[PDB]
């Protein structure tokens, strides 16, 4: 590498930095993916029940049953785009600024171009999914959808607020009471044992740990899982805890809002779905639709490169009933 | 798994292939441009000399029946229906199928009709193979594909051949081409590269001829004071008019002879005389670029895309003939006999299918050929057959 | 001849008909041509007929 | 000509023959470099490591996809077992091949 005019130097490495990004609901395998042709998708309820028998004096009059009930709804899918190109001067004279004299490089570039679509595109599925949980559909300057599930449905947002400054209280008495009080009585369907999962803002599951009741349970004895002196999850930089037969994540992307923890059951069937659709090009038009679409292009006449990137789905929550807005004071 | 993925692409292939070519060779023109070459005296040369080895090739030919006797039955109807054509002979057909190498391209159709009287009377022959003129194809669409560009369902013929002064199927029709791959429906014309090199070979000879004519050197000049040339303008009837006619008459026939000799007048008025004759020549230095050897580099340059180049000064011209032989016995061999047999319901196994066999090009030489008999024979290790016998 | 500039000059055909792909899976155009005239060499072999009816 | 070439295996099954029940191949289909794509013509793996298949473009089922690696039987020249596209015997003789041309044409305009 060249120094002042008539002085060298020597180059020594390269030094890259990238923002995080964040894989756990991606991991946990919480939705299910279907592959659609259309850009509208069909769902049928079908709820049933029973009523109470009343007394009636005997070879007189007679009691008569009700009937059941119906409902049918549909939706819509937005799009994603997503272009750029790539000039001549970008490449004309600029160093590399690997090697000390290579030439920059097309091909380089491309691949840099290939990272950076491929990250925006990890992060918004995992925001979609994220925004699903939280009852609405993610769709930001495009209110063609903006299906907010709760509404759609018919349907009410429970709270099972916590106090954490109640020292001498134990804050699982109201979660407990009221989250799975509420998640059994609306189960829908003749099941048992749900397993229960718990999402935390970074604020709530730490304050949660240092509560005393909890310390004070573990602390005269070993038995397992030692929170005083391992560490919750071990070394992982998510932490993982599991308390009166509940599991607890702390959420490290921090899409929820701080203080903020969303509880909801495990095992129910079809309560998270994913849809795609095709894109706008007629060898995919009408076809079975995939997870992300890439396109390259080469100017004919040498003076010109572009990328292009499309791809279009919709998630949606099937039972907002089953969703606690845990709230923490502090 | 069993199905396919893909196209041949022969709709695109084509459409790149025409804009890849000087305008002057592209389908529709080719056909003049072609004609209009031909006339130049190597050009003709090089394609003469190839139809004289195919037209010998394809006279004595040969058909090969298999080992079971089913297939020496119908080995004896094919060489009858092929030599017993009504008006055409292989000859005739070898000669007209060879025209790829002059348009890539060669539509010939196959007739059928049924025997009369004869040794096999019930089956059918072969009327005539007749050849499609390749300028009276259609000049828009030669040839006609799927709705896709995969395959081909026909070729088209102009309306105007049907005068005096349409699409047949593909079944019907046996396509040779030349010079191009599978996917090439419009072969490549071995003049097609030729050309640049033929067009300027003709500007140059062109040059050479009035090159020639125009070399006016020891041209002869004569100088006269402008005092008689103006008097004999203006006085017809003047000596000085009389004298400059004799000038004009004189000079025209001053030749070379047991008599020649100039007389004129040594008066003097300045630095130069009144009266002078000299002969010109090139005040400095002649032409430079040899025209001679551009025109047989040219030349070599024609003749090396049809294998004939050796005029200027086994071989590369009999391995070419062989070329167009094998050619022309793929279309003859797989979708003839094949066919004509059909017809006729011979349906036999493929290890028992008879083939034609093209003779061969080149003489066979009595001096090497009976000095080879006798030392495989002085060992014993040839068979004693009537095939053997019947060489000499 | 058709318009294009690949037989400019070069030969003639009945019927000329393209197909375009824009080769990003977008757009696609059908495009045909014809130039033709039809002559009777002979206007002397075809005779008018009028017929007043009723 | 294009240090590369691709043929597509396609088998089907006998109906009347000696081999009754057996599977053939139906054609070794060319699919012509010019048809194939322009832009990635062969794709890999996420990293750099194998190939899974080649890519044809769109504008060659049209009149005027991905095809699996185990169907193509690839053929290439002048490169090792990592350059999938092959150096074409063209490349070096290019700028032969342009000075050659420039000469013959002032030979004409000089003569």
């Amino acid at each position: 590498m060249q120094n002042g005019d008539f002085q060298i130097l020597d180059y020594t490495g390269l030094i890259s930095t990238m923002p995080r990004v964040d894989t756990l609901l991606q991991s946990m395998n919480l939705f299910t993916e279907h592959f659609g042709r259309t850009t509208v998708a069909r769902i049928e309820r079908l709820d049933d029940g029973a009523g109470d028998i009343k007394a009636v004096q005997r070879g007189g009059v007679r009691q008569h049953l009700a009937n059941d009930r119906k409902k049918i709804v549909n939706l819509n899918i937005p799009f994603f785009p997503l272009d750029r190109s790539i000039d001549r001067a970008d490449i004309q004279n600029f160093r590399e600024f690997g090697t000390e004299n290579a030439p920059a490089t097309v091909d380089a570039e491309v691949q840099r171009h290939m990272a950076r679509i491929r990250r925006s595109h990890a992060i918004l599925k995992s925001k979609a999914m994220y925004a699903a949980l939280k009852g609405t559909s993610w769709s930001p300057d495009d209110p063609v959808s903006d299906y907010n599930y709760y509404d759609v449905w018919g349907a009410t947002q429970t709270t099972a607020d916590v106090d954490f400054t109640k020292l001498g209280v134990d804050p699982i008495e109201v979660l407990e009471a009221e989250a799975r009080a509420h998640i059994i009585d609306w189960a829908g369907d003749n099941g048992d044992n749900y397993e229960i999962v718990v999402l935390a803002s970074r604020q709530w599951f730490s304050a949660l740990i240092a509560h005393p009741q909890v310390t004070g349970a573990y602390s005269q004895y070993p038995s397992t899982q030692e929170i005083l002196r391992r560490r919750l999850g071990g070394n992982a930089n998510n932490r993982i805890f599991e308390h009166k037969n509940i599991l607890f994540i702390e959420d490290i992307s921090g899409n929820i809002p701080a203080g903020e923890a969303y509880i909801f059951p495990r095992g129910i069937s079809r309560m998270f779905e994913i849809y795609y659709a095709p894109s706008d090009t007629l060898r995919d038009a009408n076809q079975a639709a995939q997870e992300l679409y890439v396109f390259f292009k080469e100017s004919n006449y040498l003076r010109e490169a572009k990328i292009e990137s499309e791809t279009s789905f919709l998630t949606v929550n099937n039972r907002p009933e089953l969703v606690v807005k845990s709230t923490g004071k502090f | 798994r069993m199905s396919e993925q893909g196209t041949f692409a022969l709709a695109k292939v084509q459409v790149d292939s025409e804009r890849m070519k000087a305008e002057e060779i592209r389908w529709p023109h080719l056909i003049g441009t072609a004609e209009s070459m031909k006339q130049d005296a190597t050009v003709a040369t090089g394609l003469d000399m190839l139809y004289t080895f195919v037209e010998k090739a394809f006279k004595d030919f040969k058909v090969i029946p298999g080992e079971s006797e089913e297939s020496k039955k119908a080995a004896k109807f094919i060489e009858y229906c092929l030599k017993n054509m009504e008006g055409q002979t292989l000859r005739q057909f070898a000669r007209d199928a060879a025209t790829f190498n002059e348009y890539g391209l060669s539509v010939v159709e196959k007739v059928y009709t049924q025997i009369a009287v004869g040794e096999y009377v019930g089956k059918y022959k072969v009327k005539n193979l007749a050849f499609r003129p390749q300028a009276s194809l259609s000049r828009t669409n030669p040839i006609v594909y799927n709705s896709d560009g995969s395959a081909i369902v026909g070729i088209k013929q102009s309306l105007s051949a049907f005068q005096n002064y349409v699409i047949i199927p593909i079944s019907r029709v046996m396509l040779m081409n030349t010079g191009g791959s599978s996917s090439q429906a419009l072969g490549v014309s071995p003049l097609v590269g030729c050309y640049r090199a033929w067009r300027e070979k003709i500007l140059i000879e062109n040059l050479e001829v009035v090159g020639a004519t125009k070399d006016m050197g020891g041209v002869i000049e004569l100088k006269i004071p402008s005092q008689i040339l103006n008097k004999a303008a203006m006085d017809p009837s003047s000596p000085e008019a009389d004298m400059v006619r004799g000038l004009m008459s004189d000079a025209a026939n001053a030749h070379s002879g047991e008599q020649s000799f100039f007389m004129l007048p040594s008066d003097t008025k300045d630095n130069a005389p009144q009266y002078s004759m000299t002969l010109k020549g090139i005040d400095g230095m002649g032409k430079q670029y040899s025209t001679a050897q551009l025109i047989s580099d040219r030349k070599k340059s024609i003749l090396d895309r049809l294998g004939a180049g050796f005029i200027n000064v086994q071989t590369i011209h009999t391995q070419f003939v062989q070329r167009v032989n094998e050619i022309i016995l793929e279309a003859l061999n797989e979708n003839l006999l094949p066919q004509l047999l059909a017809l006729n319901d011979i349906r036999l196994p493929e290890t028992e299918m008879p083939y034609v066999k093209a003779g061969e090009i080149v003489d066979v030489d009595m001096e090497g050929f009976s000095k080879a008999i006798q030392r495989i024979g002085a060992v014993g290790y040839l068979p004693k057959t009537p095939k053997v016998i019947n060489r000499v | 001849p058709s318009d294009t500039l690949r037989d400019a000059n070069q030969a003639a055909q009945e019927l000329y008909v393209f197909f375009k792909e824009s080769n990003y899976l977008r757009e696609a155009k059908i495009e045909s041509e014809t130039s033709f005239l039809t002559v009777n060499n002979r206007p002397e072999l075809v005779v008018k007929s009028t017929g007043k009816f009723t």
